[PDB]
């Protein structure tokens, strides 16, 4: 929260800028994801669609999309936007929560059983039976019990339960993620080199003040005559040539300034016949 | 869908399209044209017509394939890379082969992905570098075959009186025709290609549309054939087909004397003339470029290099070592022999 | 047949040759004289000299 507001100037904006939390624990599988703001100033909505944009249309970005059971699936604003950068749904992960709070006499099987809305990834559903313990604070051990239970005991879901729940979904993400890079560590690593030699022949790039000098200056030289005559290559399209503008000064001014200084029919006639 | 199939897909219908899609602009290119010639006469005066000025546009429109053609090239790659993971799904008993075969095939990839691309830069940047005046086809002064097959919804019809069904499409160079179902036994209908456009209805639905220029309905008494997709690529894909059939999806979106509006007037039918005849250059050449430096090379390495660096990269005792997928069958399988033969033996119809 | 499509190779070769020929030489002997000369020929041999 501190370190939000820190870099957030109203205390509900959104940033660019990611926080890396890391965190060691017994309770976890080794696996990264990267938390982005919620779908729901004014335009907050498309400040908020246009930072997930920026993650999610990058090849390899994988998608966990997570979507409430109890709700429109086909209206989910995860799944939405996933069909949107990847169609084909090979790089997109549902996840469905929420499951226990299901309309009485439906439920999600055929989307759990990747039916409905296939994902090439599959889906997999949780539920969060929040236990406190004699604090009164989060008790996982007992909150994970419940799921589990819940799953074994739903008529519906129950021959799913061993692929349903918290622990299983760490297992999946880590497994995937490993292949990705095992797939992305060839390609990244030449891609980067790549584009990183080329770089290289700029940065190495006394003797060289002379030289500069000479190309500098006669730089210069062709730039003059290129906008005072319009001489290749290309001109410009943008802004008007300094040439160009000098040639309206020669035949629009300058006879207009002639022509304003003239003199006039009645002054021109009383100084001659004075002068007769 | 083939692979090799799609790469066709990719060459003729996918390149000409993305091709089209880039917008001229061109009251504000027509701008670009009037003050490009007279930064070209500036401080010299009048007649004739900047010869410098037409060629200075051109080459702003010809480096604008750059973009659409190196795409092209990576729908390849992908494809092509798509196509050796199907492969390899046959050798996926051996974990050990199919990753390093994979990894082989896959890195070569990436090696002709360079050389290919620099030779199709090279290949625009050729075609800015000098501008022919002396083509022949510049200077004033198809077979009934499918052409795509696919499902689609049209949503044209009345919600009322009407109603929603989906039909199978076929689209040839002629005409588009619609089916009950992929069967093709009954044809509800067949519209004909002559004087058709397409348009783009606005925004979980995708839907775009047919519309006859020369007359009111464009088929029976509907206006405007509606056509939808669930996909947004799909669209794209359908909308590069019919440009292929040789329907254009429509255009849509002073202070100065008379003798430069005749000026621009002039090298503007000039640029468009000129580029005409390097659209089609271009879309006949950077297919053969692609052919050449990447499917034909990659397909031959694959017969004789691949094997060479296989052995080479491991020992032939390591990688054709582990199979513990198909083992963990035929170990149940070696059990279930011994186990069936003795249980029907001890058995009989007596 | 031969002889239609013939016609459509050579119009591309006789239009992309010069292209290529201008590209690859000209325009790159042209940049040569116009910027790397003056520089060999004060590496090559001393000024009083040449």
């Amino acid at each position: 929260e501190a370190e939000t507001d820190r870099v957030t100037g109203m205390n509900k904006g959104i940033s660019s800028i990611p926080i890396n939390l890391r965190v060691y624990s017994p309770h976890v599988l080794n696996l990264t994801l990267i938390d982005l703001p919620g779908i729901t100033p004014p335009d907050i909505e498309y400040q908020i669609r246009e930072m997930i944009m920026q993650f999610i249309t990058r090849e390899n970005c994988l998608i966990l999309a997570v979507t409430p059971a109890n709700t429109d699936l086909a209206n989910s604003d995860a799944l939405k936007l996933a069909k949107e950068v990847d169609p084909q749904g090979l790089r997109t992960i549902g996840v469905i929560t929420k499951l226990d709070l299901m309309d009485e006499g439906t439920d999600a099987r055929d989307v759990l059983e990747n039916k409905l809305l296939p994902l090439r990834r599959g889906y997999v559903g949780v539920v969060n039976r929040s236990q406190k313990d004699i604090d009164g604070k989060k008790d996982i051990k007992a909150a994970m019990l419940a799921e589990r239970k819940f799953f074994l005991s739903h008529p519906a879901y129950r021959h799913i339960a061993d692929r349903m729940g918290t622990p299983h979904l760490q297992k999946v993400l880590n497994q995937q993620l490993t292949n990705h890079i095992r797939d992305t560590l060839p390609n990244f690593r030449n891609k980067l080199q790549g584009q990183l030699l080329s770089i290289e022949h700029e940065v190495e790039a006394p003797t060289r003040k002379t030289k500069a000098l000479l190309q500098m200056v006669q730089q210069f030289a062709v730039d003059f005559e290129k906008r005072i005559e319009g001489s290749g290559d290309q001109v410009d399209t943008l802004e008007l040539s300094g040439g160009a503008s000098i040639n309206r000064i020669f035949h629009e001014r300058f006879p207009f300034e002639i022509v304003k200084m003239e003199f006039n029919e009645k002054e021109l006639r009383r100084e001659i016949s004075y002068a007769i | 869908l083939s692979g090799g199939a799609s790469i066709n897909r990719i060459f003729h219908e996918r390149f000409p399209f993305e091709i089209v899609k880039m917008e001229f602009n061109e009251k504000e290119l027509r701008r670009e044209i009037s003050y490009a010639i007279k930064n070209i006469h500036g401080i010299r005066t009048g007649l004739f017509t900047p010869d410098m000025a037409f060629e200075a546009i051109v080459k702003k429109q010809i480096v604008k394939l750059k973009g659409p053609s190196l795409k092209s090239v990576d729908l390849v790659i992908q494809e092509l890379i798509n196509t050796v993971k199907k492969c390899t799904k046959k050798l996926a008993n051996f974990p050990r082969l199919c990753e390093e075969t994979e990894r082989i095939v896959a890195n070569h990839i990436r090696e002709r992905e360079g050389k290919t691309k620099d030779q199709v830069l090279l290949l625009i940047d050729i075609q800015v570098s000098y501008i022919n005046t002396n083509h022949e086809d510049f200077i004033g002064f198809v077979g009934n075959q499918v052409i795509r097959k696919g499902w689609l919804t049209i949503s044209n019809i009345g919600i009322m009186k009407g109603g929603s069904k989906g039909y199978w499409f076929v689209l040839t160079a002629e005409s588009l025709s619609w089916y009950k179902d992929d069967e093709e036994k009954e044809k509800k209908y067949m519209l004909p290609l002559d004087n058709l456009k397409v348009r783009d209805v606005e925004k979980s639905k995708h839907i775009f549309a047919l519309f006859n220029t020369e007359q009111r309905n464009v088929y029976k008494d509907y206006r405007f054939l509606e056509l939808a997709c669930d996909s947004q690529e799909d669209v794209d894909s359908w909308k590069a087909s019919l440009l292929r059939a040789g329907v254009y999806p429509d255009k849509s979106v002073f202070s100065m004397d008379p003798q430069l509006e005749r000026q621009v007037e002039t090298i503007r039918n000039l640029v468009d003339s000129y580029m005409s005849i390097i659209n089609k250059c271009i879309r006949d050449l950077i297919p053969k470029t692609i052919m050449h430096l990447m499917i034909n090379n990659v397909k031959d390495f694959i017969n004789s290099e691949l094997l060479a660096q296989l052995y080479s990269s491991e020992d032939q005792n390591t990688l054709m070592e582990e199979s513990a997928e198909q083992a963990q069958r035929r170990d149940e399988m070696l059990r279930m022999y011994q186990a069936l033969k003795e249980a029907l033996g001890i058995i009989g119809d007596i």
